[PDB]
């Protein structure tokens, strides 16, 4: 949260590594004396985020959705791939043909990515999100004054 | 210093009380919360001075935030809640009324 | 597809923390039941099924608490915090009927007063 | 404002309960210039060092803070088996403070072919400070702009 205008920042950092690989073996920290790329960029959520977490998956081949809790008790849940560092400012071509938005501060609350429709949780202490088996389904449970699946 | 604010808040239909079930207010989000009466009116005292959002919350009829600054000298002056821009957009009573629009939508359509 | 499938697979169970100054009273009792606890949530249980009729949170990280809950034949008077705001309650339905600003002192005893035929006061008294 | 900082090595064949003076490091905080100056190596102790890198043992650095103690481990197999080539990198606060040190070696292998007396003569260090960097905030100025162009 900013004090100097009354808002709430939104920070992602990103590791990448260059064009060439290592070992890819074996990894260790002992070796690969090697500094990776660290990427940042900032945007505005017009809320308090009272629990976070991420949806976690076996084999990992689904979409990264970023659950977020809110003081009304409603839980939204949003893709990774709009907040990515990789968002040039100016439109350029090939950003663009390859698959990419134009970047823009600007993240409002669609009343349709509403988890929560009726049930609501007062308290919203800290959600659990445990993957499944079949591929694309996680079961999330937000325990506080509440209970909820 | 402290300060309160005052609100009234009117739905377009159905009946005041069986709005006022399970209705509350929110000035920064969990740090003062506000509740309703019995027809409707939003009262919070204890409060320093800055800028804060008031919004009604419920999972019925919903709320368009808006923005208040409060000065130490005791000047209440309301706007539309803006982000991107930090200027003044057009200035409104302070006797907060809310109007809502109606159930917002929850499910998709197929 | 969300209003098709209401609740079929999903489900949600509502608690109330450890009753800490709760009333047996209304004579009538229909289905009336009051509880304050020490979450600063005041919640209202039902007699014969036992759900949640109208609950109200309004704190909980150090302010707030509820102190002393009196309980008169219709409406309900608690004080909160420490003895800075009061609010009135009702049962037959729920919401504020009125509030009071106290003054800085600390919240120590309450009661209620009958000049000759029945309460119209309540006394409250602080550390001075 | 110049200040001298006390740098010890570690050497033994398992455990680690001995340090010994190696050189001076110093360094001035208004300019931000890092100078090292450590002494020679004995015939005796490189022959220790040589037989403690066979040992596959640990290169246990301690720099005392004005106190705090700082250790860091290197492997020094790779040191050993390639030529020597230590960086060290100072961490500091906003202000005066000293978080640590990290040792890192370019090369970082393990093939370990052979040592030749000719190569442990002089000792391959260069000493680098990294100041806290100040993340960037929302760029919405360009994109009130954009929009109105
Ligand atoms: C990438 O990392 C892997 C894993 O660390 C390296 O493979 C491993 O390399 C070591 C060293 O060459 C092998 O050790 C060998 O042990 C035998 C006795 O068992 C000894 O006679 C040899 O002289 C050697 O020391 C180890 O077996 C080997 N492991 C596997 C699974 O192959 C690999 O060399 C690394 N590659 C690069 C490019 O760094
Ligand atoms: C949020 O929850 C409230 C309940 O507290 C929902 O209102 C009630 O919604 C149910 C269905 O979800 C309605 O039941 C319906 O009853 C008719 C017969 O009256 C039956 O034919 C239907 O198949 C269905 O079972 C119930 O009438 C309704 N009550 C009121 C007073 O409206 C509310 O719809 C929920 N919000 C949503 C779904 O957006
Ligand atoms: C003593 O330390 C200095 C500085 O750390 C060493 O100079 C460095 O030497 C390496 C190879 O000997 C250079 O690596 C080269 O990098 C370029 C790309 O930058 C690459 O194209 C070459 O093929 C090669 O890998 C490095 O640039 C150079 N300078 C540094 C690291 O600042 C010096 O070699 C050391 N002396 C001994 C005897 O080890």
């Amino acid at each position: 949260w900013n004090t100097k205008a009354r808002r709430n920042e939104f920070t992602v950092l990103e590791l990448y590594e260059g064009t060439e690989q290592y070992n890819a073996t074996a990894f260790s920290s002992l070796d690969r004396p090697q500094l990776p790329q660290v990427l940042q960029q900032s945007y505005i959520f017009p809320s308090s985020i009272s629990a976070m977490e991420a949806t976690i998956t076996e084999r990992g081949i689904t979409s990264r959705h970023l659950l977020i809790g809110l003081p009304s008790g409603a839980i939204l849940s949003l893709p990774k791939a709009l907040l990515d560092p990789r968002r040039p400012e100016i439109p350029t071509e090939q950003s663009r043909e390859e698959n990419l938005i134009p970047y823009s501060p600007d993240v409002q609350i669609h009343a349709e990515r509403f988890i929560n429709y009726n049930q609501t949780v007062s308290r919203m202490r800290g959600i659990y999100t445990a993957p499944s088996g079949l591929e694309s389904t996680c079961l999330v449970v937000a325990y506080g004054l509440d209970i909820y699946q | 210093d402290r300060f309160k604010i005052e609100g009234r808040a009117v739905v377009p239909g159905v009946k005041p009380q069986d709005w006022i079930s399970a209705a509350r207010v929110l000035v920064d989000g969990e740090e003062h919360v506000g509740f309703l009466k019995t027809d409707g009116s939003f009262v919070v005292h204890d409060i320093p001075s800055g800028s804060y959002v008031v919004e009604v919350v419920s999972p019925a009829y919903r709320f368009d935030p808006v923005r208040v600054d409060i000065t130490s000298k005791g000047k209440m002056r309301a706007r539309y809640v803006n982000y991107i821009k930090t200027s003044e957009v057009v200035r409104l009573p302070y006797p907060l009324q809310m109007k809502s629009s109606g159930p917002p939508s929850y499910f998709i359509k197929r | 597809v969300y209003e098709d499938q209401v609740g079929k697979f999903d489900w949600r169970q509502q608690y109330v923390g450890k009753v800490k100054f709760a009333s047996l009273e209304f004579s009538p009792g229909s289905k009336k039941l009051v509880v304050a606890t020490e979450k600063n949530v005041i919640a209202a249980l039902n007699s014969r099924t036992g759900e949640i009729l109208w609950r109200h949170v309004d704190k909980g990280t150090a302010e707030g608490a509820v102190d002393a809950m009196l309980l008169h034949g219709q409406d309900v008077i608690t004080v909160s915090n420490g003895g800075r705001i009061m609010r009135s309650w009702e049962t037959n339905i729920g919401g504020l009927n009125w509030e009071i600003t106290l003054d800085s002192g600390s919240f120590q005893a309450l009661g209620l007063v009958g000049l000759q035929e029945s309460v119209r006061y309540i006394a409250v008294l602080k550390k001075t | 404002g110049t200040v001298g900082l006390l740098l010890e090595h570690s050497f033994e064949i398992d455990d680690s309960a001995n340090f010994r003076k190696r050189g001076s490091l110093l360094w001035n905080q208004q300019d931000g210039t890092l100078s090292l100056s450590q002494r020679q190596l004995s015939e005796e102790e490189r022959g220790r060092l040589r037989d403690v890198a066979a040992l596959n043992g640990l290169y246990r650095v301690r720099i005392p803070r004005r106190g705090g103690y700082v250790s860091s481990f290197v492997p020094a197999c790779s040191l050993v088996e390639s030529h020597l080539s230590d960086q060290l990198t100072l961490h500091v606060d906003v202000a005066g403070n000293v978080v640590g040190v990290s040792v890192v070696t370019h090369p970082g292998g393990c093939r370990g072919h052979e040592v030749e007396d000719v190569d442990l003569e002089l000792f391959n260090t260069s000493v680098q400070l990294q100041p806290p960097t100040t993340a960037p905030g929302p760029e919405t100025a360009a994109f009130i702009e954009r929009l109105e162009m």
